[PDB]
């Protein structure tokens, strides 16, 4: 239960919505409500890029680091990718005919999956002139999170305000099974357990609750309460013990992975928080959130 | 109007 927090970079901004860890370069993307999107370098503290996208809010962003790109999907509809070397901008489509809520990138294969506001899932293959593969219908409110399993890619997860996770397999058209999770203000986020060792998955709720669910078993094993207002996510971190959440209440949490007890509660002093990315591989355990006044990288 | 922020 030893936590040893150093702040490693923050800075002043727009509200961050979506924000995710290069894992070869000492970068950090961030995406605006403004619009904006910035690509810093944490270690220097210096802008590598930033682009004015868009007028209207960009919810997600997620690097695709082995093509050099970052991708970002915004309220106008639409997902842009762009070169963060030459600054191009690779495609422009309308992909959803209502907001963005969420990317993911599948791990090996040219996927992304995005999430909407239209009740979707909806699967581009970049291979394949950013074809849209399939769109996964059964949701009955908006998809707020979507998630490959890190573990197993040819499925993913779906959070969405209709209290329900669904997880899906890839060229099937109804989930493999639901969870109804009784976060009866909905799902905000869903994550998975990284490692081999246990198939968990974690869910977070405006009902101020996170809870923690065996994907076999479909059972909840652990609720986590204590923030005061909408838990905007929680994950599992992917070298340390701990889950860590954040909140509309201004708080980090970092929670005890084995007793599902309370840490450390950090005021990080930029008001609502929104997002959180990890260094994939734990360098320097490195965490990262976005907030309604800009961002911190912290180090663990 | 939900989650506009």
């Amino acid at each position: 239960m030893k936590l040893d927090i150093k702040k490693t970079f923050s800075n002043r901004s727009d509200r961050v919505k979506g924000i995710d860890f290069h894992p070869t370069e000492p970068w950090v993307l961030t995406t605006l409500y403004s619009g904006r999107v910035e690509i810093w370098n944490y270690e220097t503290q210096v802008e590598v890029r930033s682009i004015q996208v868009t007028e209207t809010p960009v919810r997600a962003g997620k690097f695709i680091a082995r093509k050099n790109w970052i991708i970002v999907g915004s309220d106008d509809f639409r997902i842009r990718v762009f070169n963060y070397n030459t600054g191009e901008k690779v495609v422009d489509f309308e992909a959803h005919p209502d907001y963005i809520r969420s990317i993911a990138v599948h791990p090996t294969k040219p996927y992304v999956l995005s999430g909407s506001d239209d009740l979707t899932v909806k699967l581009w293959n970049w291979e394949n002139n950013w074809a849209l593969e399939q769109t996964f219908e059964g949701h009955e409110h908006f998809v707020m999170c979507v998630a490959f399993n890190p573990k197993d890619p040819s499925t993913f997860a779906s959070g969405c305000l209709d209290r329900t996770v669904k997880v899906w397999s890839l060229g099937q058209s109804t989930p493999n099974f639901t969870l109804t999770t009784g976060q009866e203000r909905g799902v905000n986020y869903v994550d998975y357990y990284p490692l081999p060792d246990k198939p968990y998955m974690i869910t977070a709720s405006d009902d101020l609750t996170i809870k923690i669910w065996d994907y076999q078993t479909k059972s909840c094993v652990a609720t986590l309460e204590g923030h005061m207002s909408n838990v905007s996510f929680a994950v599992f971190h992917p070298t340390l013990p701990i889950i860590i959440s954040g909140s509309e209440d201004g708080t980090l949490k970092i929670w005890n992975s084995s007793t599902y007890k309370v840490e450390k509660t950090l005021n990080v002093g930029l008001e609502r928080s929104w997002c959180i990315a990890t260094h994939p591989t734990g360098r320097k355990n490195y965490i990262a959130s976005g907030f309604d006044n800009g961002f911190t990288v912290l180090s663990l | 109007a939900r989650k506009l922020d």
